[PDB]
């Protein structure tokens, strides 16, 4: 699925956000948390599920960390993402429907910070960029 | 369905502050650029060849007005969405068969298109929350009746 | 919704023909398996962590019997069939929080058991026409009400 | 993604399937139109869409040695369904919903007439095998 064009548009994007990563981070999952409040059932054991919590900012953190590494094997993620697919099928069984979910938040969140630079044209490539890297989280589960 | 006042009146107030001239031909536009299989739905349209020539069909901006007018009308009709929309749900389903996906797909087009213009202070979770539960009626009701 | 008669008769006449026992725990099972994902809501039922521990896991052999139980409620209420689920909607989608795709995934898998069992002559088009509407109406109504 | 134990079975199942392989897309495809009206607007322009008529069954045997050569090209499904992607997602503009309606018609159908094969282990591996063509289909959209 990814062409020339999405990598030069999602990875120049990555170098324009992400001094702000773990702010989206944040931003993207908290609101998950309480917009689709079905996700907060993986979630339970922490403190701290509102918006701004330090659990959610941990969390936040991270994810958008996987997703900077995802970025740089840009062209191999079927590489890069594999553990995290067998972490999230086999430890977390995470049901795949929450990733469309994950990443629309992130869509949101890009262009409510960047509004700027989300043109309709970089909004396809990112979109693509994430149906991509839910497609290989998807690798490990049957 | 039940709103909390916080809900009601965050809708309200984001609402009350959409240009409907403006974010109905944008969220439009974005929807038919990123999800290009539904410009098939819309080809008496135009001239949707290119990004550029969706932003500049005369057609496109009018009927993302028009699609704004049915979220008024979902509006004023808060308590009984479903019904305020039977005629819709039949346009959509009976009549142009638009798999129910695409209405998600807009909602969030336009939810993109909001959040974009109001930024962080304005577009808060729980302003996004109370936007999606609406949204969701909306979409259901849209969405076949069964 | 509104069933021809057309309808009512293809779906009492599927229904009268399934075996519960059987079609049940072959539906369940081949969900557990195809979508396993959906292991996750089931926990209570042990081991699950292979094709033929699935199958070979008498819970779950229980609970397909269970969940053809609940098409049957519908079978007897398809006029009313949203006030037949209404309990079940709120369990799967309140207290469950069950994603509404996998409603169509088991109805899909049941689709398939039956297709098995039964055969083109049996499950003609028209046939799974209207136990396609069936499991629509029941897979809406298991979903939260607006 | 297929790994090399969804080729296998889908190799396997393909060569048990393969005789009746006009029938199964005979089948597949007129209780799509039947089952799922939403698709009858794609071939409004064929002279009769009901079930056993003749585009409908000479259309099938198209959409299955089409899966034919993607099972014998299973390793490289991309370069394989290509000239099919800009086909359907570009000229067609089909809705990506409709595939996986195929697919499931496809599934019943292959169950129906081989209830003796389809065991939910061979079923998950088709399934996947169908998904991956549809990921394939998917390439030109955008
Ligand atoms: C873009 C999608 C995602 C990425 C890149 C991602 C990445 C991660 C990472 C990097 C971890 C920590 C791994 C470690 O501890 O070594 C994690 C954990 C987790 N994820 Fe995801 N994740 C994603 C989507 C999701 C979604 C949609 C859900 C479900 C709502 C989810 C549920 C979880 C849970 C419950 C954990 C474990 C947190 C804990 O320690 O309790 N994830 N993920
Ligand atoms: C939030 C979702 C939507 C709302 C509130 C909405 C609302 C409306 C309204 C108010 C009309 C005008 C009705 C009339 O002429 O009486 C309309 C028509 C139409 N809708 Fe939608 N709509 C929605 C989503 C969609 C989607 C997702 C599609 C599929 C891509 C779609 C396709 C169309 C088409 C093709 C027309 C007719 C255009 C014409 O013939 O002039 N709609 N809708
Ligand atoms: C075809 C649609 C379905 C029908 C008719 C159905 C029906 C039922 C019924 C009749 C029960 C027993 C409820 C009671 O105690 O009164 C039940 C329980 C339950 N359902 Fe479903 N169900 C469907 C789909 C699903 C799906 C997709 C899931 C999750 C992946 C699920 C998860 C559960 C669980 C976890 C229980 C309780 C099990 C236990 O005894 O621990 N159901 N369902
Ligand atoms: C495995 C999923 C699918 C596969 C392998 C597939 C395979 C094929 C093949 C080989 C062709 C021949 C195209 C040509 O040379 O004209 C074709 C054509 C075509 N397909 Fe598909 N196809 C799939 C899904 C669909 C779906 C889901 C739809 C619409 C619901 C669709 C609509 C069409 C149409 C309208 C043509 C033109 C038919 C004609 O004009 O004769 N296809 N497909």
């Amino acid at each position: 699925s990814l062409s020339d064009k999405d990598k030069d548009s999602i990875k120049a994007f990555w170098a324009k956000i992400s001094p702000k990563a773990e702010d989206i981070g944040a931003d993207a999952l908290a609101r998950m948390l309480t917009v689709y409040p079905q996700t907060k059932t993986y979630f339970s054991h922490w403190k701290d599920l509102s918006p701004g919590s330090a659990p959610v900012k941990k969390h936040g953190k991270t994810v958008m960390g996987s997703v900077a590494e995802a970025v740089s094997k840009i062209d191999d993620l079927t590489n890069g993402l594999l553990t995290l697919s067998e972490l999230h099928a086999f430890q977390l069984r995470v049901d795949p429907a929450n990733f469309k979910i994950l990443s629309h938040n992130l869509l949101v969140v890009l262009a409510q910070q960047f509004p700027n630079d989300f043109t309709p044209e970089v909004h396809v490539s990112m979109d693509k960029f994430l149906s991509l890297l839910s497609w290989s989280l998807s690798e490990k589960y049957r | 369905v039940e709103w909390s006042t916080a809900e009601r009146s965050a809708i309200a107030g984001l609402w009350g502050k959409i240009s409907v001239d403006e974010i109905g031909p944008q969220a439009l536009s974005r929807l038919l650029i990123v999800y290009p299989w539904t410009q098939r739905h819309f080809a008496a349209f135009g001239n949707l060849s290119s990004p550029a020539a969706i932003n500049g069909n005369p057609k496109v901006a009018h009927h993302g007005k028009v699609v704004m007018g049915g979220l008024e009308r979902a509006i004023k009709n808060m308590d009984n969405i479903k019904a305020a929309y039977s005629s819709l749900s039949v346009m959509h389903s009976e009549k142009l068969h638009v798999d129910p996906d695409n209405f998600r797909l807009l909602a969030d087009c336009i939810t993109v298109c909001v959040a974009m213009k109001f930024g962080p202070s304005a577009f808060t979770p729980d302003v996004q929350e109370a936007w999606q539960k609406f949204l969701a009626v909306v979409v259901a009701a849209l969405s076949r009746y069964h």
